[PDB]
C-alpha cells in the first residue's frame, strides 16, 4: 500500500526519466529498495506524516525518515526495528491537551484506550534511525521555557524520562544518586533475589 | 646517530629490535630493562 | 590516556605495551628516538628548525601546491602566456635540443610557506629530480621572488639512437601517460 | 485575439477493441534521434535468444543506417495506466491504450572487439601498456 | 516492400500525439464503458502567459481531472502499431506528456482503501480450524 | 596579469564521443602543433580547446558555498538564529552549522543559509 | 507468524508436478500419466492431546509441565491433486483437508 | 537476537586491508526466497604494478556471489547490457557537472576497453567464477543466471527488474564515491539505525 500511494501521488518511476535530466530531485527509498524519484519533497513528507497519524498508513510498523543533506528519504515498512512511543508537539506546544486525560480518567467505565489516543495523532512510534531527525524535549517545562532558551523548534516530546530504564533498573530507587556502576551490579543481584 | 649535530651518546629508543642491530646485546639488556622499568614507574607501583 | 606535551599518542602505555615489549615485536605500535641535540644546537630555536628540516621525512607530495599537464610543443609560443617570461629566461638552456623535447609539457605549483619550512632551495629540487630520473627528465624552474612558485617540467630523449631503428622499444607508450608515471613516482618516490 | 480568452472542448472516445494493438517507442534525448534520416527501417523479433516473450530488434536504413535493440518495460502499471490521445478530423479525441512500452537502445555498427583470442590473457598483461595496435593487427 | 518494413507515413507526416498517465478507477470506468464512444469530454483553457488542461468526467459514467504537463525534452517517444494484418506502421511522435490527477483528496483515501480491500483480501488462512478428527 | 586571476581552466572529463559515445583520450598531431581527442575504438578524432588535460591537488577547494544545497534549512534540528540581516533579503533567520563533511579537514567556521522564501541564498562569515 | 507468515509460505511458490516414464522401450498411443499437487489453506487447532487410548482433549498449559507434556496444537492444510492427463481428461481434482 | 541490517548500503572505512573503503549490501528481504546476501563494492590501495599510472586508490572492484575471484564493477555494468560510458557514467554520476568525479572513475572505463562487449564479459564473469569447461554458451548463461538471480535478489529476480538494478549499482558506486572525496561521512558499524 506504500508503494501505491507514492506512485498515484506524484512519484516519477525510474524508467520514465532519463537521470540527467532530473538527477537533482530528491531519491524514495522503500525497505532500502530504490522506487524513484520526487521533486517536491517537504510537502510529500508532510503529506505521509499526515496520513500515518491519520492511520491511513500502519504507525506501528512504518518509519519514515528524510535526509535532506543527501536530498533522500527512505522509508521502512520491516520487521526488527526498535520504536518507542513518543508526544506530538506542533507549534511549540503540545498536541495532547487536558480533555484527552479527562478522557482516559473516564475509562473505568469507558471503552476509549491507548489505541484511540494514537488515533487522536497525538502520539506516534519513533524507530531510532527517526529518532536521528528528531529534535526531542526533555519536558513540557524546557518546551515552555524556550522564549530565554536556545531552541525554540521541537518536534517531539519524552511522555517521561525514566522509561529509557529497562525492568530491572526500575525496581531500584533514586538510581541517579548511584555511582553508574551500581546500578548494573544491582540489576543482576535482582535477578538472584528470591520471593 | 649518523647526522651531523646529533648527540651520539645520549640518543635512544622505545624499540628493542633495533637497538640490537646497531648497539648490541649488552645495550638490549639495558635498554630492555629500562623500558620494563618506565611502565612500572608510569603505573605508580614500585617493583624491586 | 594521560594527557602531557604535545606529544603523546606516543608510546603504548601499560600492559599493551609490556606484552609488545615482552614479545619482542618486530612491528611495534609507536616506535619512537629520543633526539639530543648538540653545540649552538642545543639551545636555539632555529638552528634546532634546522636540523630538524634534514631529518624530517618529506616527500615532495608533501611539498607540492598543484600539478598540471600541459599540450605545448614549442616554448616560444606557450599556452600559458604568463609564462611567457620564463622563455625569454630559458632561450639559451640547452637551445639545440628544444628540437627534441617532447610537445607534452608538467607544471607544477609550489606554496611559498610550506617550502619555506623546509628552508628548501628550488635548485636543489631541479638537481635532486634530474640526478635520480637522470638527464632524460630535462627541468628548469623559476625565480624565487615570484609571486607563484612554478617548476617547469618536460620529456627529452637519448638524440642518436632514437629514429624509429626498429619500432622504438617502447610498445608506442603514450607520452602523456608516462609523463603522469613520471609525475606518480616523482611524488611518492622523491626523498628531497 | 481570441487565443488569450480561447477554451477548447473536445469529446473522449474509448473503443473497446481495435485490430491493430498499440505500442511506445521510446528514445533516449541523449540518443539524438533523427526521423528525417529514416528513409527506411526494419523491425523483427530479436534471434540472441537462438517470439511473444522476448526483446525487440529494430534496424533502421538496415546496415547502413543505426541498429536499435528494444526491451520490454520491465514495470508494469498496476496502479495506474497509460494512454495516447489522438485527434479526429470530426472534432473529438480517441484515447487507446498501451499494450507496451519498449525501451530503445543504440547497438554500435562496426565498432569491433573480438575480446575472446588473446584480449584476456593480453589484460593479464596490460599496463595500458598499449589500446590503439591491438585493434589494427585484426 | 516485406513483412519486416516499416511504415514510415505517420513519422513523415510529423503526426504528434499526447502521453498521459491517468489512474485505475477512470481507466475501470472507462472498461465499464466498454466502447459506446463516450467516457467524458477533456477541455483546455490558455492564458496570455499561462495554459491549463483538464478532463470532466460524464455523468452517466459518474452514475474535474486537472492534468499536470510533463517535458518531453528528455526522452523522445512515438508510437508503432501491431496490426491484426501483420503490417507494422509507424503512427506519429509523441508531442507532449502528461499526468493526470484527483480533484478529491481525502475522500478519494476510503476508495483507495476499498480499493486496498479489493486488492489485498484471500483469505490469510487466520481461521483456526476450532477442530477435526477425520 | 595578476595573481587575483582564478584557477579554473576547465578539469573537464566528459565531451566525451560523439558517434558511439564512448570516453576520449589525448594524442597528438606533431604536424601542426594540435591536440586531438579520440576514441579508442572508432577513427573519430577532434582537436582540443585548452592544452590541459589533468590537474590535481587545488588543495584549496573551500567547497563553502557549492554542494551544500539550499533545501537544508527547512531542519528543524539546526540552530535558528536571531542574528540578523540576510545580506540579500531585509529578513533575519539564517540557519547555521559547522562543516558538515570529512573533508573540511579542521574548519570551526560557520556557514548561513537564510530559510525564508526570496533568497535561498548561502554564505559564510 | 501464524497469520501472515506459515500461510505465506505453503500458498507461495512450491506447486509440483510428477510424471512416470511411460511409453518405455515402447507406448506411443496417448501422454504419460502425470499428476499436479497443490497446497491451499491453511488451519490450527487449539492445543491438544491424545491419550493411549486415541482419545483428543483440550490440554492445559499446567497439567503439560507436570506430565512434561508439549504444550503445542495439531496443523491442518487443504491439499489438492489435479489431473488434466495427455487427453482423455482434464478434471478430476479431489479436495482433501490433512 | 541481534543482528546487521539487510538491504541496506553502508560504506565503511577498513584501512586494515587491501581495500581503501568498502561498500557492503546484504541483501534479502528475509520474507521471500530466503537465500542468502553478499554484495562488496570495494575501493583498492596499497599498490603499483610499476608504469601502468601507479596509482592504486581509484582502482574500484566488485566482489560478487559465488564468484571465486574479484571483478572491476564497469564490468558488471557492460554485462548488464549498457555499452557506452556516458550511460554507465549518467547511471553514476546524476549531476554530471562534476569532473573530478568523472577523471575518479576514469581509470575503471580504461581498465574496461578489452571487454566492451556482454557476451564475452560475460564470459569474463564465467571464467572468473565456474568450473572451467569448453562450453563458453553455457557459462555465458551460467553468468546470465547469477547476475540476474543471485546478484540483488531484493532488487528483482527477473528480466524485468535487470535494468532497476543497474540504477541500484550505480547508488552503490556513487555512495562508495561520496566516502571516498570525503563529501560524505561513513557509516558507523554499531548505530542501532543499521541493526535489526
Amino acid at each position: 500500500p506504500i508503494l501505491e500511494f507514492l506512485e498515484e501521488w506524484s512519484m516519477e518511476n525510474l524508467e520514465e526519466i532519463s537521470p540527467a535530466a532530473i538527477a537533482d530531485a530528491t531519491k524514495i527509498f522503500v525497505n532500502g529498495c530504490w522506487v524513484g524519484i520526487h521533486k517536491d519533497p517537504e510537502q510529500l513528507m508532510n503529506t505521509l506524516r499526515k496520513l500515518r497519524r491519520q492511520m491511513d498508513i500502519i504507525v506501528s510498523e512504518v518509519s519514515m525518515i528524510r535526509d535532506i543533506r543527501e536530498r533522500e528519504i527512505r522509508i521502512y515498512t520491516d520487521a526488527g526495528r526498535i520504536c518507542r512511543p513518543l508526544l506530538i508537539v506542533e507549534k511549540q506546544k503540545l498536541l495532547l491537551k487536558k480533555r484527552h486525560i479527562d478522557q482516559l480518567k473516564e475509562r473505568e467505565y469507558n471503552n476509549y484506550s491507548w489505541q484511540d489516543l494514537v488515533a487522536s495523532g497525538v502520539v506516534e512510534y519513533i524507530d531510532t534511525l527517526e529518532e536521528e531527525t528528531v529534535m526531542l524535549a526533555m519536558t513540557p517545562d524546557d518546551l515552555q521555557e524556550k522564549e530565554v532558551a536556545y531552541c525554540s523548534t521541537y518536534t517531539h516530546c519524552e511522555i517521561h524520562p525514566s522509561m529509557i530504564l529497562g525492568v530491572c533498573a526500575s525496581i531500584i530507587p533514586f538510581p541517579d544518586h548511584n555511582q553508574s556502576p551500581r546500578n548494573t551490579y544491582q540489576s543482576a543481584m535482582g535477578k538472584q533475589a528470591m520471593g | 646517530l649518523s647526522e651531523k649535530d646529533v648527540d651520539p651518546v645520549r640518543t635512544t629508543s622505545n624499540d628493542i629490535v633495533e637497538i640490537f642491530t646497531v648497539l648490541g646485546i649488552e645495550a638490549v639488556r639495558k635498554a630492555l630493562e629500562r623500558e620494563l622499568y618506565h611502565v612500572i614507574s608510569f603505573d605508580g607501583s614500585y617493583v624491586n | 590516556f594521560h594527557y602531557a606535551g604535545v606529544s603523546a599518542k606516543n608510546v603504548t602505555l601499560g600492559v599493551p605495551r609490556l606484552k609488545e615489549l615482552i614479545n619482542i615485536s618486530k612491528k611495534p605500535k609507536t616506535p619512537s628516538l629520543t633526539v639530543f641535540l648538540l653545540g649552538q644546537s642545543a639551545r636555539d630555536a632555529e638552528r634546532a628548525k634546522d636540523i630538524l628540516c634534514r631529518l624530517e621525512h618529506t616527500t615532495l607530495r608533501k611539498v607540492t601546491a598543484n600539478t598540471a599537464i600541459y599540450y605545448d610543443p614549442n616554448p616560444q609560443s606557450t599556452v600559458v602566456a604568463e609564462d611567457q617570461e620564463w622563455v625569454n629566461v630559458y632561450y639559451e638552456m640547452p637551445d639545440f635540443d628544444v628540437a627534441r623535447i617532447s610537445p607534452w609539457l608538467l607544471r607544477v605549483e609550489l606554496d611559498r610557506k610550506h617550502m619555506t619550512d623546509r628552508k628548501l632551495t628550488m635548485e636543489q629540487i631541479a638537481e635532486k629530480i634530474n640526478a635520480g630520473f637522470g638527464d632524460d627528465l630535462n627541468c628548469i624552474f623559476n625565480d624565487d621572488n615570484a609571486e607563484k612558485l612554478v617548476l617547469r617540467i618536460r620529456i627529452m630523449n637519448s638524440d642518436e639512437n632514437k629514429m624509429q631503428e626498429e619500432e622504438e622499444v617502447v610498445d608506442k607508450m603514450d607520452d602523456d601517460v608516462f609523463l603522469r608515471c613520471i609525475e606518480s613516482n616523482m611524488l611518492t618516490d622523491m626523498t628531497l | 485575439g481570441p487565443s488569450s480568452q480561447n477554451v477548447t472542448e473536445y469529446v473522449v472516445r474509448v473503443p473497446k477493441n481495435t485490430t491493430k494493438k498499440y505500442n511506445i517507442m521510446a528514445f533516449n534525448a541523449a540518443d539524438k534521434v533523427n526521423f528525417a534520416t529514416w528513409n527506411q527501417a526494419r523491425l523483427e523479433r530479436d534471434l540472441s535468444n537462438k517470439p511473444e516473450d522476448q526483446p525487440w530488434l529494430l534496424r533502421v536504413n538496415g546496415k547502413s543506417g543505426r541498429k536499435f535493440k528494444g526491451i520490454k518495460k520491465g514495470g508494469v502499471t498496476e496502479n495506474t495506466s497509460y494512454y495516447i490521445f489522438t485527434q479526429c478530423p470530426d472534432g473529438a479525441f480517441e484515447a487507446f491504450p498501451v499494450h507496451n512500452w519498449y525501451n530503445f537502445t543504440p547497438l554500435a555498427r562496426h565498432r569491433t572487439l573480438t575480446a575472446e583470442e588473446a584480449e584476456e590473457e593480453w589484460e593479464r598483461r596490460n599496463k595500458v601498456l598499449n589500446h590503439f595496435s591491438i585493434m589494427q593487427q585484426r | 516492400a516485406e513483412r519486416g518494413e516499416l511504415d514510415l507515413t505517420g513519422a513523415k507526416q510529423n503526426t504528434g500525439v499526447w502521453l498521459v498517465k491517468v489512474p485505475k478507477y477512470l481507466s475501470q470506468q472507462w472498461a465499464k464503458a466498454s466502447g459506446r464512444g463516450e467516457v467524458g469530454k477533456l477541455r483546455i483553457a490558455k492564458t496570455q502567459g499561462r495554459t491549463e488542461v483538464s478532463f470532466t468526467l460524464n455523468e452517466d459514467l459518474a452514475n474535474e481531472h486537472p492534468f499536470v504537463l510533463q517535458s518531453v525534452g528528455g526522452q523522445t517517444l512515438t508510437v508503432f502499431t501491431e496490426s491484426s494484418s501483420d503490417k507494422l506502421s509507424l503512427e506519429g511522435i509523441v508531442v507532449q506528456r502528461a499526468e493526470c490527477r484527483p480533484a478529491a483528496s481525502e475522500n478519494y483515501m476510503r476508495l483507495k482503501r476499498l480499493q486496498i480491500e479489493e486488492s489485498s483480501k484471500p483469505v490469510r488462512l487466520s481461521q483456526q480450524l476450532d477442530k477435526v478428527v477425520t | 596579469m595578476e595573481p587575483d586571476g582564478t584557477y579554473e581552466p576547465g578539469f573537464v572529463g566528459i565531451r566525451f564521443c560523439q558517434e558511439c559515445n564512448n570516453m576520449l583520450y589525448p594524442k597528438e598531431d606533431k604536424e601542426n602543433r594540435i591536440l586531438l581527442y579520440a576514441c579508442r575504438n572508432c577513427d573519430y578524432q577532434q582537436e582540443a580547446d585548452n592544452s590541459c588535460i589533468y590537474v590535481n591537488k587545488i588543495t584549496h577547494e573551500v567547497d563553502e558555498l557549492t554542494q551544500i544545497i539550499a533545501d537544508v534549512s527547512q531542519d528543524p534540528t539546526l540552530p535558528r538564529t536571531e542574528d540578523h540581516p540576510c545580506q540579500k533579503c531585509g529578513h533575519k533567520e539564517a540557519v547555521f552549522f559547522q562543516s558538515h563533511s570529512a573533508r573540511a579537514e579542521d574548519a570551526m567556521r560557520l556557514y548561513y543559509v537564510c530559510t525564508a522564501p526570496h533568497c535561498g541564498h548561502r554564505w559564510t562569515e | 507468524f501464524i497469520q501472515m507468515s506459515v500461510q505465506r509460505i505453503v500458498e507461495d511458490a512450491p506447486p509440483i508436478d510428477l510424471q512416470a516414464e511411460a511409453q518405455h522401450a515402447s507406448g506411443e498411443v496417448e501422454e504419460p500419466p502425470r499428476y499436479l499437487l497443490k497446497f491451499e489453506q491453511i488451519y490450527l487447532s487449539k492445543p491438544t492431546h491424545w491419550e493411549r487410548d486415541g482419545a483428543p482433549s483440550p490440554m492445559m498449559p499446567n497439567e503439560a509441565r507436570l506430565r512434561n507434556l508439549t504444550y503445542s496444537a495439531p496443523l491442518y492444510v487443504d491439499i489438492t491433486k489435479t489431473v488434466i492427463k495427455e487427453g482423455e481428461e482434464q478434471l478430476q481434482t479431489q479436495h482433501q483437508k490433512t | 537476537q541481534e543482528k546487521m541490517a539487510t538491504n541496506t548500503v553502508y560504506v565503511f572505512a577498513k584501512k586494515d586491508s587491501k581495500y581503501a573503503y568498502t561498500g557492503e549490501c546484504r541483501s534479502c528481504l528475509e520474507n521471500s526466497s530466503r537465500p542468502t546476501s553478499t554484495i562488496w563494492v570495494s575501493m583498492l590501495a596499497r599498490g603499483g604494478q610499476g608504469a601502468k599510472k601507479s596509482a592504486i586508490g581509484q582502482r574500484i572492484v566488485a566482489t560478487l556471489p559465488y564468484i571465486k575471484q574479484e571483478v572491476p564493477i564497469i564490468i558488471v555494468f557492460r554485462a548488464l547490457g549498457f555499452v557506452s560510458d556516458r550511460d554507465i557514467l549518467e547511471h553514476i554520476i546524476y549531476d554530471f557537472e562534476d569532473p573530478e568525479m568523472m577523471e575518479m572513475v576514469k581509470p575503471s572505463l580504461d581498465e574496461a576497453f578489452v571487454i566492451q562487449e556482454q557476451n564475452v564479459a560475460l564470459n569474463f564473469i564465467g571464467s572468473r567464477g565456474a568450473k572451467p569447461g569448453v562450453t563458453k554458451e553455457k557459462r555465458i548463461k551460467y553468468a546470465k543466471e547469477v547476475l540476474q538471480k543471485e546478484m540483488l535478489p531484493h532488487v528483482g529476480v527477473s528480466d524485468f527488474c535487470e535494468t532497476k538494478k543497474a540504477y541500484f549499482l550505480g547508488y552503490m558506486v556513487h555512495r562508495l564515491l561520496l566516502a571516498a572525496l570525503g563529501r560524505r561521512e561513513l557509516d558507523d558499524r554499531d548505530h542501532y539505525g543499521n541493526k535489526r
